[PDB]
């Protein structure tokens, strides 16, 4: 209501004025030639009793 | 007639160069003769230094100058720190600043 | 035989940057206005050099720029946006003889240019591309030339041409490219740095854009003025896929 | 708004370190703040070296 | 600690070839980070009787990348592994391995298992469980470095 | 470098009129008045005729 002088965007009460956000995660990720389970891709498998 | 004339001009940096020793927490700098017209109130300038990886400190010009080699300024703009401007430093134009 | 494990969890990290307020304006008499001269309309070329230094200014905000907020004298908020250089912090050097100063070398621009390739992140890729000045070029040209393994190969006798342009470099990592910034070539310091980034991961976000006002001179002023305003601000995302370099290359 | 802002998150390695030293016969280790939440029991964890 | 040159990484390499083994053959699959790897090519490139050779200038690629490494008794093809470029010191180290002689043993494979909170209890839980086992054949014709750099 | 097989045969010299930098290129051409005077012949003026 009453603030001394024109109104800017510091003169909002609380909660009032909300920032711009991007509504999501950018993930990192490990960059590599092989595959990330390398060792895991180059084995066969046998089962076992 | 047996005499012609043109006009050349170029477009380049607004780059300034301070001529007396500056130290920190001093407003007022001195510069080159006629070069403190190329900068109004609201300019922001920078502190040269060899290279490229300009972090040094930052100025703001804060009243538009009276005479050709005097410059009022507010030292450690933009939360960079105060430092000692040597004699022969170049001091550059980064853009401008302004209030809402 | 036993029970299930206990959970855990982690959260991300926030990043954050203002908008800036860009102003540029251009006065003359109106005596002066219906003058002729030689060189041609004094208005009509005020314009030019005052749009050829805003948009001088843009560029330079946004390549070194530094991030704060403070109260301007009217009492109300003044920000300013940050550059590259401000959030390039991991993969930043500075070239040289001295104290602090890394002495250039091949090997030393290779293991340079290593650490921008260990993070996929999102559409980086395995290239890049870098703005140099044209001694920081030529200096790498002549690191290319005077390593001790490379020769340049004549059949029975020189002929046709001679010297020396390459602008892409390759590594077990990656790529770069190179091109020349019109603005750093002019700067004596400015020509040697060099600026290798990803464009997928940088944005401009503008909260007004640029736009033209007239009839600003005081009233009652037998003069006519212009200008230009706008405000707008920057935005990085991975900042571990880019470098920033000093030094003569 | 003349701010904005975005999130990150990086999925790597999950490294504690040791903040005093240890004997070889202590089974209490301290750690920087807040790393020690991130394991629990049944974690197999090995010391770095060079 | 050995010091390295170009003759040590040849000795080096060399141990793993005096033994056929289970018809490993005479080629071997390394997994290196991406420290390592540039180390190799500045090894190879520094050698006194190599050369690049621009015709009448230098202008289109210069730099360095190869992937295989030729020995009189074998040959080597390389590979980065991510995790190892992501750590600092994971990525200098080598792993040289014969991919017959390497296997999974596996009991139960993993499986997604869900409603594992208590009952009664307001909340939601799941998780993932398996078990394996690895089998290696000829150890003799495999070997390990670190801290190439 | 000047390479031949093996065995120098049919020529042998240096006649090249270009040279090629980072930043462009230049073009050699002599001018005959230069080349019948001592001193005049070691000069060299780079133009731009537009």
């Amino acid at each position: 209501a009453t603030i001394a002088g024109l109104r800017g965007t510091g003169d909002w009460g609380n909660q009032e004025r909300p920032t711009d956000f991007r509504e999501t995660i950018l993930w990192m990720e490990p960059n590599g030639q092989a595959p990330l389970q390398a060792l895991m891709s180059k084995m066969s498998s046998q089962p076992t009793t | 007639d047996p005499e012609f004339s043109w006009w050349e001009e170029k477009l380049t940096h607004n780059r300034l160069e301070v001529k007396t020793e500056a130290a920190a927490g001093v407003t007022t700098l001195a510069v080159d003769t006629d070069q403190a017209w190329a900068c109004v109130k609201g300019d922001i300038l920078m502190v040269e230094s060899v290279g490229g990886l300009w972090a040094n400190e930052i100025l703001k010009v804060v009243e538009d100058p009276t005479a050709g080699n005097a410059l009022k300024v507010a030292r450690g703009f933009a939360g960079t720190t105060a430092a000692v401007i040597p004699a022969g430093t170049f001091i550059i134009a980064i853009g401008t600043s302004f209030a809402e | 035989g036993s029970l299930a494990p206990k959970s855990a969890t982690r959260n991300p990290v926030k990043l954050n940057n203002f908008c800036q307020i860009f102003k540029k304006s251009y006065e003359i008499t109106k005596t002066a206005d219906a003058t002729k001269a030689r060189t041609g309309s004094a208005l009509a070329n005020d314009k030019k050099r005052r749009m050829f230094d805003y948009y001088r200014d843009v560029e330079m905000a946004f390549i070194y720029g530094r991030k704060s907020e403070t109260v301007g004298e009217n009492g109300k908020p003044e920000r300013t946006t940050g550059g590259l250089l401000n959030f390039i912090t991991t993969n930043r050097t500075q070239f040289g003889t001295g104290a602090g100063k890394t002495e250039l070398t091949e090997d030393s621009l290779i293991d340079f240019f290593a650490n921008v390739f260990n993070y996929d992140g999102q559409g980086a890729g395995n290239q890049r591309i870098a703005f140099v000045g044209n001694t920081a070029l030529t200096k790498i040209n002549k690191l290319a030339r005077n390593s001790p393994s490379t020769r340049i190969n004549f059949d029975k006798q020189v002929t046709q041409v001679y010297g020396m342009n390459f602008t892409r470099w390759v590594l077990p990592q990656g790529e770069i490219f190179f091109k020349t910034h019109p603005l750093f070539n002019v700067h004596p310091e400015l020509s040697k740095a060099m600026m290798v980034l990803n464009p997928k991961g940088i944005k401009e976000r503008v909260l007004r854009a640029t736009k033209p006002e007239n009839d600003i001179q005081q009233v009652g002023q037998d003069s006519i003025k212009g200008q230009w305003i706008g405000e707008f601000g920057l935005e990085v995302n991975h900042e571990e896929t880019m470098a920033f370099a000093g030094g003569i290359a």
